[PDB]
RNA sequence: GAGUCCCAUAACCUUUGUACCCAGUGAGAAAUUGCCGUUGCUAUGGC
C-alpha cells in the first residue's frame, strides 16, 4: 500500500528471500488532466492491490486502485507499458496470468474482467458478469477463469472464446444445518466469497468470510464440501470495554453470549494445481495446510503453519527438486490489514513481510 | 351476545335431532364448568356427541369437537336425553 | 434483555448487509451515528442499523429513543466491521440510516427489510 | 350462573357488594338495560354494598397495585373475602363472585376452592356501573378523597415499575448551577458595597485586600482602622493567612489614612453588610462541593472530561441530560482552535450518551476520551 | 415568525385553543408551566394585568396529529377544558404536553406508554404538569390499571399497532362514559402495509361499528403526513343505529 | 422557608407544629395534602442544601428589617413632619424622587401632588387630555382611605 | 375640576469603560526492519 513493487530472489530454499530492487510510485505521478484516458502516467500514484509475474518472465505486472495496469520489465524494474482501465469506477483487483502464456485476466470492480494479451499489449475482450465487485479471479492452463463476486455470492467459470459462464450457488441455510445437528454448535451464514483457487479443470475451491471453504465441481451446482469455521471462531470483545458500567454482571449481560461471535475470513487461499493440497490463510496466525481424499469429495488437515502472524494476504507455492523430492517454498505475504481496507482492527503482534515455509517429501 | 360459540359441520344429511346434555361417565367426571355437551342425530345413520368450550367461568387459565360416534341401522329422526341420567333415546 | 436489542438473526442480518450495499451504492445511505441522528431529526430516514459490537455500546443508545419517537424502525447487527464491509468504507461504521428516496431503484426490497424489522419490533 | 356477590378493588381499599337483583342477560345488548348502567335509582336496585376495607397507607396502597396487575392475592384481599363470601361446597353450588379481571380468577380459585369466578359481559357491565358511579354507592363510609389518591397511586406506580431515582435526577443540578451564579453575582455585588463603603473610611485596605470573602473577614474582626493596632494585626494575620508585615503595612496605612473614624451605627451598617458577605460566600463554598459531588454521582464521564461546573454549564444549557445525549455532536456547543473545539464537542457526546444510557457509569471511558484529547492537542 | 415579533392572541372556535395571528398564523396553546419548552417550540408572552406574565405554546402539525387534525378542519374535539382524558401512546409526551395545556388545571389526562425510557421523561413532565398522570404499562391489558384510572371523559389513541381496534375497545368499554368521545390516529402502513390506505380505514372503522364507537367524521392529514387518519366518533353503548 | 426550617418531610408534617408559622389551618389541610400528596421522597444530602437555601432567605428577611428600621430612624431624623403626614416609605421615595430635600421643598404642592408620574402628566399635556389626579401620594395612608372621587381631593 | 398603575422605582438613545466577536459539511487526508527496543554480533517486541 506503500506504492511500491519490490523484487526478490527465493532461489536459495535455505536462505531468507533478497532484494534486488525496487520502484516506488509517489505523489507525482498524479495526472493533471484526470479526464479518464490521460491516465497514462508511468507510476502508480494510488494504492496497488494485485501483482502478477508473466510465465515467460520478461514482465511483471502491477494494478491497483489508480485504475491503471502497469506493465514493467523485470531487468530493469522500469515500466515498458501502461494501460489505463478507461472507466471512472473499475479498480483492479486480481490478476491472473493464463499459465504458459502471455495472457492475462484482470478481475475489475465494475463487474467485469479484461483480457490482455502482454506481448502485443493489446486487448483482446471484457467480460460481463457480476453483481458486485469481482475480488479474485483464477486461471489454469487452458482458456478459461473462475472468478468470485463478494455479495452476489457465485462464483462463475468463464469460457473465455465463447464469452460463456457457469454460475455456482452456495445456497446454505443456518437452520437447515441447525436442523441436520438435531437429527444428529455455531452456525454462521455467508456473507461474501472472496478467495478462489483451481485444483484442476474441473475442481475449485473458494473461501468466504464466514471461514467456510467450499470445494465445487462443475458437474455440481452446490458444493459437493464444504469446511464451516475453517481457521477459528475471533475472540470475545472485552466485558469491560463492552459497556462500560460499573456492575460486572451487567457487562457480562450486555456481551450477549455467544451471538455478537464472528468467525475468521479467508483472506488468502492457494490451490496447488493438478494435487491434492491447498493452503488457506486468515489472521488467525497459523496456515493450514489441507489435502484433498482421493475420491475428491472432501479434504482433510493435514498441517498448521503456526510461523505467521498477521493477515495472509497471498499465498503462493513454488517447487525445487527432483521428480523423485520435491522442495515446496510456501511464500505468504503477510500484512498488518486487508488489502482492500482497514476494517480489520489492533491484531496483535503482526510485522509487515514475507513468510517462507520450506517442506520436503519423505 | 348473539353470536356462536363453535360451528361443526356436523353431519351430511339433514341434522334431524338435537339435544343438549350432561354427559356422565363411569371412569372420569366432564368438566360443565368449562365444557358444554350436545348430542346430534342425523339421517346418515349416526349420533354423535359434541364438547364446546364456554367462557362463562373464569376459574381456570381442551378439546372442542367430535368426543363419541353412536352407530345405529337405520336412519334417526328426533333426539332426547334424560334429565338426570345418562341415558337418551333416539 | 440486553440493551442492544432486537438482535438480527443470520439470516436477516445477510438481508440488512446486502440492503445495506445496495442502497450505499445508489447514495441512499447515511454513515455514522451523528449523521443517522441528523437524518432522524430531518426524519429522512427509514429504517437505522446499529452494531452491538462496539465500545461502548451506550454511544447509539439515544438512537433508539429517537427512532420510538419517529415512529422509525431500528435494527443491531452482530459485527460493526461486517458493517463497514457493507457500507463499503474503509473503517468500521456502528450505525448507518436508509434515507428516504421515491424515486429509488431498490424500494421493494427495502420496504421488505422494514417489514421484517417492524416484525422484530 | 347469577352472580351473587361482587368485588372491586379502589385504590384506597377493597369493597365487596351483593347483587340483590340479577340483569337479564338473553337481553343484555338491549337499550333498557345498556341505559339501567347509566341511570342511578336503577343501579341501586341491583347492587348494595356490603363490605368495604381500607387500605392502611400508601404503601400497601402500591403493595396491593402491583398484586393486582400480576393478579396475585394479597392478604388483605384473602381477609376481605373470607370475611365476606359464605363456606360453600367445591363439589356443587359454588359461590358466584364477578371479577374486573380474568387472570385474578385461578388465583382467588386456589385460595378458595368454593369460589366462582365471573367476568363475563354482564359482570363487566356491573363493574362498570360501579366504577361509574363510585361515591354514591359507598354510603360515606368512604373515609378519603378518592380522587386524590388515585392520583397519587398512579404516580406511585408509575415511579416504582420506572424505578425512578431522585440521585439520578439531574434537576438538582439544573437548579444549581444556576444558583451558584445568582450567589456568585450577589457576593460581587455585595463585596463591591462593602469595599467602597470601608472605602471612604479607609481606601487602601480595599486595594491592599485582594479577595472579597477575605476582606469581608477582615473588615468583621479588625473593625475600625483606628482600633487597629499591632496585636489586632497579628490577630487578623489568622484570616491574611500569615501576613503580619501586610497586616502592619495596613496599619500604617490607617494611620495615614484622611478618611473619618465611622460612627457605631454606621459601622454597625458596614458589619451587617459584611456578615452578608460571608454568609453568601459560605453558601456558594456549600455549593459548589455539592455541585462537584452531585456530577460525579449523576454524569462521572463528562465531569472528568471536561470539568464538573463545565458539564453542568453544558446540562443546564440542553435542559437535561437526555437531551444533551439526544442531540448530535455538531450541535453541541463547549483553526487549531475550531478543530480542537469539534474534537472536544465529539467526545463531550459520547461521554454524555454513556453518562445517560449507563445504569450507574464509570469514570473508565472519562479518563480515556481525556487521554485521546491530550493525545491530538499534543499532535497540534 | 421570529424572536420579537409581534401577534395578535385570539380564541379558536374549539375550547382551550388558540390562533396567534400576523404575517403567517399559528394554533397556540396556553403553558401550564410558563417559562420552559417541552420540545424546543416557539412560546410567545403575554403581559396581562400588577400584571402578571402569561405564556404559550405554538403546536406543531408536523410534529402532532392532534395539531394536524385542528388544523386540517375537524368539526369536534372532545378534549376540552376541564374535561378527563384517556391518553393511548402517549411516548415522550409532546402532544400530552397540549393535552394537558388544552384541559386546564381542572382537567386529568392519564397517559399511557408502555416503554420505559419515553416513560422517564413523562413522569419528569408529569411534575411541572401535575393533571398529567403516567400510567407505564401496556394498553393492550387495561385491566392493570383499572385502580389507577377512572371514568375519563374522552380516549384519545395515537398508538400504532395492527390491533388498535380491539385496544381501543377495551379501554373504551372499562373508562369511557356513555356518549363518550374517541379521538383515534390511523397509520395505514402500520397497520396492514399490504393494503391499501382506504381499504385499510374502512376497516378500521367497521371495526369501530362492531365495537360500539360510532364514527361521527373523517378526515386525512395532509399536507403534513402522508397516509394518516383522523376518526372522530361517539361511544353509543345504547345503540349505534 | 421557614416552613423548610421547621418540617424536613411531609412525614414529619404531623409532628412538627406550624402554629407559630401560620395560622396554619391551611397548615392542618396541607397535612392530610402532604399524606397523600404528589411529590416523591429525598435525599438527606439534597435536604441540607435546601436547609441552607431557607436559611439564606430567612437571614435576607432579617436585612429587609433591618433595612427598614435604619430608613424609618434617618425618615425620623431628617424629616420627621413628613414622616408624619405621610410615612418613612412615601416620604423616602418623594425625597428620591426629587434628589433633595431643599428642591422638594422649592417645588409647589401642585408638583408634589403629582410627582412620580410624569409619563402620563406630560402626555396628557401634549395631547391636550386630561393629566393625573395623583402620583407617588397614592400610597399614602390617607389617600388609601379616601373613596371614589374624594381621592383626588 | 382633573387618565397613578401603561414599571419617571421605567424605557429608549448617545457616550465612556469593561469585554467578546468578524452552526453546518460528510470522505478524505498523507504521500531481516521506515523507525525504536531487545537478543546474537542472529532471533523477534513496539510504532
Amino acid at each position: 500500500k506503500d506504492l511500491q513493487l519490490t523484487k526478490y530472489d527465493i532461489t536459495d530454499f535455505s536462505k531468507r528471500p533478497k532484494k534486488l530492487k525496487y520502484a516506488k510510485g509517489g505523489a507525482k505521478y498524479i495526472p493533471t488532466s484526470k479526464h479518464e484516458y490521460e491516465n497514462t502516467t508511468e507510476g502508480h500514484y494510488d494504492e496497488i492491490l494485485t501483482v502478477a509475474a508473466s510465465p515467460d518472465g520478461k514482465y511483471v505486472v502491477t494494478g491497483g486502485r489508480d485504475r491503471k495496469l502497469i506493465v514493467w520489465s523485470t531487468e530493469s524494474l522500469s515500466p515498458v507499458k501502461v494501460i489505463p482501465t478507461k472507466d471512472r469506477r473499475g479498480e483492479v483487483l486480481s490478476l491472473a496470468f493464463r499459465k504458459n502464456s502471455d495472457q492475462l485476466y484482470a478481475s475489475c470492480a465494475d463487474f467485469k474482467i479484461r483480457t490482455y494479451s502482454i506481448n502485443q499489449f493489446s486487448q483482446l475482450e471484457i467480460l460481463y458478469g457480476h453483481h458486485d465487485i469481482v475480488e479474485d479471479i483464477s486461471a489454469l492452463a487452458m482458456e478459461r477463469c473462475v472468478t468470485v463476486g463478494a455479495r452476489d455470492r457465485t462464483a462463475m467459470l468463464w469460457k473465455i472464446p465463447d464469452e460463456t459462464r457457469l454460475t455456482f450457488r452456495g445456497g446454505d441455510e443456518p437452520q437447515k444445518l441447525l436442523r441436520r445437528w438435531m437429527k444428529e454448535p455455531l452456525f454462521f451464514c455467508e456473507g461474501s466469497i472472496d478467495v478462489v483457487s483451481m485444483v484442476d479443470d474441473f475442481h475449485f475451491i473458494t473461501g468466504s468470510d464466514n471461514g467456510n471453504i467450499c470445494l465445487w465441481s462443475l458437474a455440481k451446482k452446490k458444493p459437493i464440501f464444504t469446511e464451516r469455521i475453517a481457521h477459528g471462531i475471533l475472540p470475545e470483545p472485552s466485558f469491560n470495554d463492552i459497556s462500560g458500567e460499573t456492575d460486572e454482571e451487567l457487562r457480562k449481560r450486555q456481551l450477549q453470549g455467544k451471538k455478537l461471535l464472528q468467525p475468521f475470513w479467508i483472506t488468502s487461499l492457494y490451490a496447488i494445481p493438478y494435487s491434492n493440497v491447498f493452503i488457506s490463510g486468515s489472521w488467525s496466525g497459523s496456515l493450514k495446510v489441507w489435502k484433498i481424499s482421493d475420491n475428491l469429495r472432501s479434504f482433510e488437515l493435514l498441517g498448521e503453519l503456526s510461523g505467521a502472524k498477521g493477515v495472509v494476504t497471498k499465498i503462493q507455492v513454488v517447487e525445487s527438486g527432483k521428480h523423485g523430492k520435491e522442495k515446496f517454498r510456501i511464500l505468504a505475504s503477510i500484512a498488518k490489514e486487508h488489502r482492500l481496507g482497514r476494517w480489520i482492527a489492533n491484531v496483535s503482534g503482526a510485522r509487515n513481510g514475507i513468510y517462507s515455509a520450506v517442506i520436503d517429501q519423505t | 351476545t348473539r353470536e356462536e360459540f363453535v360451528s361443526f359441520k356436523a353431519h351430511y344429511g339433514l341434522v334431524t335431532g338435537l339435544c343438549v346434555t350432561q354427559p356422565r361417565f363411569h371412569d372420569k367426571k366432564p368438566d360443565l364448568k368449562s365444557q358444554n355437551f350436545m348430542l346430534s342425530c342425523s339421517d346418515d345413520k349416526t349420533v354423535k356427541l359434541w364438547s364446546i368450550n364456554v367462557d362463562d367461568y373464569s376459574n381456570k387459565n381442551n378439546e372442542e369437537g367430535l368426543i363419541r360416534t353412536f352407530d345405529g341401522e337405520s336412519a334417526f329422526q328426533g333426539i332426547d336425553s334424560h334429565r338426570e341420567n345418562s341415558t337418551f333415546a333416539t | 434483555n440486553p440493551k442492544a436489542f432486537p438482535l438480527a438473526d443470520a439470516a436477516l442480518t445477510q438481508q440488512i448487509l446486502d440492503v445495506v450495499q445496495q442502497a450505499a451504492n445508489l447514495r441512499q445511505l447515511k454513515k455514522g451515528a451523528n449523521e443517522a441522528t441528523k437524518t432522524l431529526n430531518r426524519g429522512i430516514s427509514e429504517f437505522i442499523i446499529m452494531a452491538a459490537d462496539c465500545e461502548p455500546i451506550e454511544i447509539l443508545l439515544h438512537l433508539p429513543l429517537l427512532c420510538e419517537d419517529k415512529n422509525v424502525p431500528y435494527v443491531f447487527v452482530p459485527s460493526r466491521v461486517a458493517l463497514g464491509r457493507a457500507c463499503g468504507v474503509s473503517r468500521p461504521v456502528i450505525a448507518a440510516s436508509i434515507t428516504t428516496n421515491d424515486a429509488s431503484a431498490i424500494k421493494t426490497q427495502i420496504y421488505a427489510v422494514k417489514d421484517k424489522i417492524e416484525t422484530l419490533l | 350462573a347469577p352472580i351473587e356477590y361482587l368485588l372491586f378493588e379502589e385504590p384506597t381499599g377493597y369493597a365487596v357488594f351483593k347483587v340483590k337483583l340479577q340483569q337479564d342477560d338473553i337481553g343484555s345488548r338491549l337499550k333498557e338495560v345498556q341505559e339501567q348502567i347509566n341511570d342511578f335509582g336503577a343501579f341501586t336496585k341491583l347492587i348494595e354494598l356490603v363490605s368495604f376495607a381500607p387500605f392502611k397507607g400508601a404503601a400497601e396502597a402500591l403493595e396491593n397495585a402491583n398484586d393486582i396487575s400480576e393478579g396475585l392475592v394479597s392478604e388483605s384481599l384473602k381477609a376481605i373475602l373470607d370475611l365476606n363470601l359464605p363456606k360453600a361446597s367445591s363439589k356443587k353450588k359454588n359461590i358466584t363472585l364477578a371479577i374486573s379481571d380474568k387472570n385474578l380468577g385461578p388465583s382467588i380459585k386456589e385460595e378458595f376452592p368454593y369460589v366462582d369466578c365471573i367476568s363475563n359481559e354482564l359482570a363487566q357491565d356491573l363493574i362498570r356501573g360501579v366504577r361509574l358511579h363510585g361515591e354514591k354507592l359507598f354510603k360515606g363510609l368512604q373515609s378519603g378523597d378518592l380522587e386524590r389518591a388515585q392520583l397519587g397511586l398512579g404516580h406511585a406506580y408509575s415511579r416504582a415499575k420506572v424505578k425512578f431515582s431522585v440521585q439520578k435526577n439531574d434537576n438538582h443540578i439544573i437548579q444549581a448551577i444556576a444558583l451558584l451564579d445568582q450567589l456568585d453575582k450577589d457576593i460581587n455585588t455585595f463585596a463591591m458595597r462593602v469595599k467602597e463603603w470601608y472605602g471612604w473610611h479607609f481606601p487602601e485596605l480595599a486595594k491592599l485586600v485582594p479577595d472579597n470573602y477575605t476582606f469581608a473577614k477582615l473588615v468583621l474582626f479588625i473593625k475600625d482602622k483606628a482600633s487597629l493596632n499591632d496585636d489586632s494585626l497579628h490577630d487578623l494575620a489568622a484570616l491574611l493567612n500569615e501576613d503580619s508585615g501586610i497586616a502592619q503595612r495596613v496599619i500604617d496605612n490607617a494611620r495615614i489614612s484622611m478618611g473619618q473614624d465611622i460612627s457605631e451605627t454606621d459601622m454597625e451598617n458596614v458589619c451587617v453588610f459584611a456578615q452578608r458577605v460571608a454568609s453568601l460566600a459560605d453558601y456558594r463554598r456549600q455549593l459548589y462541593d455539592y455541585l462537584c459531588e452531585k456530577m460525579h454521582t449523576v454524569a462521572p464521564n463528562l465531569s472528568e472530561l471536561i470539568g464538573e461546573v463545565i458539564g453542568a454549564r453544558l446540562i443546564s444549557h440542553a435542559g437535561s441530560l437526555t437531551n444533551l445525549s439526544k442531540q448530535a455532536a455538531s450541535t453541541v456547543q463547549i483553526k487549531n482552535k475550531g478543530r480542537i473545539s469539534r474534537y472536544l464537542a465529539n467526545k463531550c457526546s459520547m461521554a454524555s450518551r454513556i453518562d445517560n444510557y449507563s445504569e450507574e457509569p464509570s469514570n473508565v471511558f472519562g479518563s480515556v476520551l481525556k487521554k485521546q484529547v491530550e493525545q491530538r492537542l499534543e499532535f497540534y | 415568525a421570529r424572536g420579537g415579533a409581534k401577534v395578535v392572541i385570539e380564541p379558536h372556535r374549539h375550547a382551550g385553543v388558540y390562533i396567534a395571528r400576523g404575517k403567517e398564523d399559528l394554533l397556540v396553546t396556553k403553558n401550564m408551566a410558563p417559562g420552559e419548552s417541552v420540545y424546543g417550540e416557539k412560546r410567545i408572552s403575554v403581559e396581562e394585568p400588577p400584571p402578571t406574565k402569561v405564556e404559550y405554546r405554538v403546536w406543531n402539525p408536523f410534529r402532532s396529529k392532534l395539531a394536524a387534525g385542528i388544523m386540517g378542519g375537524l368539526d369536534e374535539l372532545f378534549i376540552a377544558p376541564g374535561k378527563k382524558v384517556l391518553y393511548l401512546g402517549a411516548a415522550s409526551g409532546t402532544s400530552v404536553s397540549h393535552v394537558s395545556d388544552v384541559v386546564g388545571p381542572e382537567g386529568v389526562v392519564y397517559a399511557v406508554e408502555f416503554s420505559h425510557r419515553p416513560g422517564r421523561e413523562l413522569i419528569s413532565m408529569a411534575k411541572k404538569r401535575p393533571n398529567i398522570i403516567p400510567i407505564i404499562e401496556d394498553a393492550r391489558h387495561p385491566q392493570k390499571y383499572r385502580m389507577l384510572i377512572g371514568m375519563v371523559d374522552c380516549v384519545f389513541a395515537d398508538v400504532a399497532q395492527p390491533d388498535q381496534a380491539r385496544i381501543i375497545a377495551l379501554n373504551s368499554h372499562m373508562f369511557l362514559k356513555d356518549q363518550g368521545g374517541v379521538v383515534i390516529s390511523i397509520k395505514a402502513n402500520c397497520i396492514d402495509s399490504t393494503v391499501d390506505a382506504e381499504t385499510v380505514f374502512a376497516r378500521e372503522v367497521q371495526k369501530l361499528r362492531e365495537e360500539r364507537i360510532k364514527p361521527l367524521e373523517q378526515l386525512t392529514l395532509e399536507p403534513y403526513e402522508r397516509d394518516h387518519c383522523i376518526v372522530v366518533g361517539r361511544y353509543m353503548r345504547s345503540g349505534l343505529k | 422557608a421557614r416552613i423548610i426550617l421547621t418540617m424536613g418531610i411531609r412525614s414529619k408534617a404531623s409532628e412538627t407544629d406550624l402554629s407559630e408559622i401560620l395560622p396554619e389551618e391551611i397548615e392542618e389541610r396541607v397535612k392530610t395534602a402532604a399524606e397523600v400528596s404528589m411529590g416523591t421522597e429525598i435525599t438527606q444530602t439534597d435536604l441540607d442544601n435546601i436547609n441552607a437555601l431557607a436559611e439564606q432567605i430567612v437571614e435576607f428577611a432579617a436585612y429587609r428589617e433591618q433595612l427598614s428600621n435604619y430608613l424609618s430612624a434617618r425618615m425620623k431624623a431628617i424629616a420627621p413632619n413628613l414622616t408624619q403626614l405621610v410615612g418613612e416609605l412615601v416620604g423616602a421615595r418623594l425625597i428620591a424622587h426629587s434628589g433633595s430635600l431643599i428642591s422638594l421643598a422649592k417645588s409647589p404642592a401642585s408638583t408634589i401632588q403629582i410627582l412620580g408620574a410624569e409619563k402620563a402628566l406630560f402626555r396628557a399635556l401634549k395631547t391636550k387630555h386630561d393629566t393625573p389626579k395623583y402620583g407617588l401620594l397614592y400610597h399614602a395612608s390617607l389617600v388609601g382611605q379616601a373613596t371614589g372621587k374624594n381621592k383626588g381631593k
